[PDB]
């Protein structure tokens, strides 16, 4: 399913 | 980026993030890593944000094209999916190469070592998503091995609420569910991780509590979808 | 893209749009234009979508960086804004070069000629957004001249509800308001365009009515913000 | 203000 989004510092 | 000062590369990576220029951000952070010095906590986050956005866009495109290709099962859809796949593999190889030369070997503190080994597991996982057959097997084992070393360190050296420990467990559980065909292992890991973090929340400040509970919610979200 | 078939470039541009890979889409459509044949209505739309997305991302990044730079008024913010600016200018020059070699000169029907001249005005407008001083003046006049020729053709050759005519008028009104320091001309053009389209809606099918009224709403939205 | 969005075919 969902991993760490990690798109925003 | 060899002619640019380390501090200028870091400053430009932060500007690129604000401008949502993630390919630029990744190039600046690669240049900063290649200066040869260890990365601070903030700098590690910049490296991860940059490449996660780049490879995230590639993975989304690969999924769109793979779905069209499967529906069709001329050469154009396969050829274009292959092009995107090769570009994605190149970015993963670049990140893995930075970790191997020489971020992991110089990382002695638990926070840095766990962070880089989690990244190594993630980028092998992204390679595994597009791999087929036997090369899938060795790629899968490389992801598993990196995640496992990170898990072993995190359990010895970090509290169960530490956000990197929590995110590592979250991503390793996704690996188990999506890559390794081990949904029971994924569910067990997410449940144990959540329960052990919940019992440690009482030790945290308000700000740390917010950080940890945000990731715990992601574990819960996956458990709801998986059960 | 010289070794790829025209039809394959078009097919790959459509796949790139679905995958939200707009830089790839623009490269495929540049390759298709460079085959030397005229573009169909659908192909013209693909060319416009590709480059509008590419330059749109660049413009958004340039605005973020320009705002940071103005707030600061080291060299990094200016240097990075300059880098983005040069890349944006290169994409605009590429589009303008395709239009000049040789899309406009071969475009004899009103629909194609107006479409390309509107694009020429748009890309000079994007150059004008980042230009300073005297080079701003000649760039502004190049945008105005392209839009004006397109307007003259559209008024002679298309009904007032034609979506390209409407979008041309919308974008020329934005030029007047944002670039040429002529807000009264912008308001007059948007009002006259809207009123003349409204009086022609009775001639349209349900599908064409939807197409025209969608653009009319954009004219109305601008008029509400400008008055 | 707003020009033709033109982001979707
Ligand atoms: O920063 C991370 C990032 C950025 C953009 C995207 N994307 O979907 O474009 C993604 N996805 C792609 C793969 C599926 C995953 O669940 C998340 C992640
Ligand atoms: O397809 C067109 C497209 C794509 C993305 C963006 N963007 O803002 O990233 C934009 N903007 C940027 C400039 C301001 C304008 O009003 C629209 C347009």
């Amino acid at each position: 399913a969902g991993s760490i989004p990690g798109r925003r510092s | 980026m060899g002619s640019m000062e380390r501090a200028s590369l870091i400053q430009k990576a932060k500007l690129a993030e604000q401008a949502e220029r993630y390919e630029d951000m990744a190039a600046f952070m690669k240049g900063a890593v290649e200066k040869g010095e260890e990365l601070s906590c903030e700098e590690r986050n910049l490296l991860s944000v940059a490449y996660k956005n780049v490879v995230g866009g590639q993975r989304a495109a690969w999924r769109v094209l793979s779905s069209i290709e499967q529906k069709s099962n001329g050469p154009e859809v396969r050829e274009y999916r292959e092009k995107v796949e090769t570009e994605l593999q190149g970015v993963c190889d670049t990140v893995l190469g930075l970790l191997d030369s020489h971020l992991i070997k110089e990382a002695g503190d638990a926070e840095s070592r766990v962070f880089y080994l989690k990244m190594k597991g993630d980028y092998y996982r992204y390679l595994a998503e597009v791999a087929t057959g036997d090369d899938k097997k060795r790629i899968i084992d490389s992801a598993r091995s990196a995640y496992q070393e990170a898990m072993d360190i995190s359990k010895k050296e970090m509290p169960p609420t530490n956000p990197i420990r929590l995110g590592l467990a979250l991503n390793f559980s996704v690996f188990h569910y999506e890559i390794a065909n081990s949904p029971e292992e994924a569910i067990s890991l997410a449940k144990t991780t959540f329960d052990e973090a919940m019992a440690d929340l009482h030790t945290l400040s308000e700000d740390s509590y917010k950080d940890s509970t945000l990731i715990m919610q992601l574990l819960r979200d996956n458990l709801t979808l998986w059960t």
